[PDB]
């Protein structure tokens, strides 16, 4: 949650890393992965749903 | 190109050499300039001339050639965002548009240089032709010119030019003058 | 009492500069542009069959819209 | 100075006009994966080898064509005072003039 609005030039992505919270997979991972990478932030705007 | 509009060193009087070029022929690319007791005059070197302009025309001919017919390719621009596939679409066509043009730098500049270098190559082959012509009837300037020690007339000049030269038969007097 | 004969090589009032593998900018005489860098900014119907799409996508001409 | 001016120009245009590039393809791989993973691959393998080959034969040419010009310099300057010498002395064949 640390990471939340951050925006990056170049994400660096540890081997260290690892995933705390309910167990998932994202079919095609790569694609949104570099999706979101090159979009270059996680700029998040709540929506009234 | 070298111009040569000023006379560039000297007046009038004693004019035309290797260094600076000549902008007062259209005939052909190389040439002579010659004075003598007869006057003074110009012509065109047609030999090489024709060589020089042939292997260009040649390395023109080996550029323009062969031009590759492609008709059905990737997809080059994207309205989406998809990701994997289209990343690696973009980075193929990336990667052959920035070979292709360091392929086409490289060439240009190779084919410049060696153009260059085969035109002042032309120019000394034809120096050096007429400097062995001059077996010891001349002697050379060092700015592009014979001088020569004879009565060098305007068939003495052309005979130089066209090959027929005999030095044999002016080399009494030519060595004569030289050293006396 | 004596003849002179000096060698040389046409020039031009101004040439063009071109690049080299040793000098980055060099005078010739004459050059020729390589790269096509204009369009025509139309598209010539031969030798090539043109279709023009007008209003349908190929994929709607595929199906069979109805105006297309 | 000449000579000197020409090296540096090859140099510099060795090395200016450096290729920025901010977002590619993945290279490395953690998964066996197949037609794409090995497409990947191949594209880079071949981007690398194309550019390798380059390099090579881009740095061969620089190499052969400036010794080629400084020997062409040591001769021209040779002539040059051979010529300035018209006849005042004459060549040894050792590089000297009496
Ligand atoms: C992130 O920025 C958006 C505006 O773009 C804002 O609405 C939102 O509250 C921000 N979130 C945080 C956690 O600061
Ligand atoms: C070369 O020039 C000389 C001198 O005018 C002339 O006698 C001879 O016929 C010429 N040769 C040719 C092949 O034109
Ligand atoms: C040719 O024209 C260009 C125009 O910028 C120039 O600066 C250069 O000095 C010219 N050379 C000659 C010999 O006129
Ligand atoms: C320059 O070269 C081109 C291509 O060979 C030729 O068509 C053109 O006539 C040349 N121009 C001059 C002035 O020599």
């Amino acid at each position: 949650d640390v990471f939340q609005n951050e925006t990056w030039d170049l994400f660096v992505e540890r081997s260290k890393a690892f995933s705390n919270c309910y167990p998932y997979d994202v079919p095609d991972y790569a694609s949104l992965r570099s999706l979101v990478a090159s979009s270059g932030t996680l700029e998040f705007i709540t929506e009234g749903f | 190109n070298v111009p040569e509009k000023q006379t560039r060193g000297l007046f009038g009087a004693i004019a035309g050499f290797i260094e600076n070029g000549w902008e007062g022929m259209i005939d052909g690319w190389y040439g002579f300039r010659h004075q003598n007791s007869e006057g003074t005059g110009q012509a065109a070197d047609l030999k090489s001339t024709q060589a020089a302009i042939d292997q260009i025309n040649g390395k023109l001919n080996r550029v323009i050639e062969k031009t590759n017919e492609k008709f059905h390719q990737i997809e080059k621009e994207f309205s989406e965002v998809e990701g994997r596939i289209q990343d690696l679409e973009k980075y193929v066509e990336d990667t052959k548009i920035d070979l292709w043009s360091y392929n086409a730098e490289l060439l240009v500049a190779l084919e410049n240089q060696h153009t260059i270098d085969l035109t002042d190559s032309e120019m000394n082959k034809l120096f050096e032709k007429t400097r062995r012509q001059l077996r010891e009837n001349a002697e050379d300037m060092g700015n592009g010119c014979f001088k020569i020690y004879h009565k060098c007339d305007n068939a003495c000049i052309e005979s130089i030019r066209n090959g027929t030269y005999d030095h044999d038969v002016y080399r009494d007097e030519a060595l004569n003058n030289r050293f006396q | 009492s004596t003849a002179t004969l000096c060698l040389g090589h046409h020039a031009v009032p101004n040439g063009t500069l071109v690049k080299t593998i040793t000098d980055d900018q060099i005078e010739v005489t004459n050059a020729t542009e390589l790269v096509q860098s204009s369009s025509t900014g139309k598209i010539c119907n031969n030798p090539h069959r043109i279709l023009d799409g007008i209003d349908c996508t190929l994929i709607d001409a595929l199906l069979g819209d109805p105006h297309c």
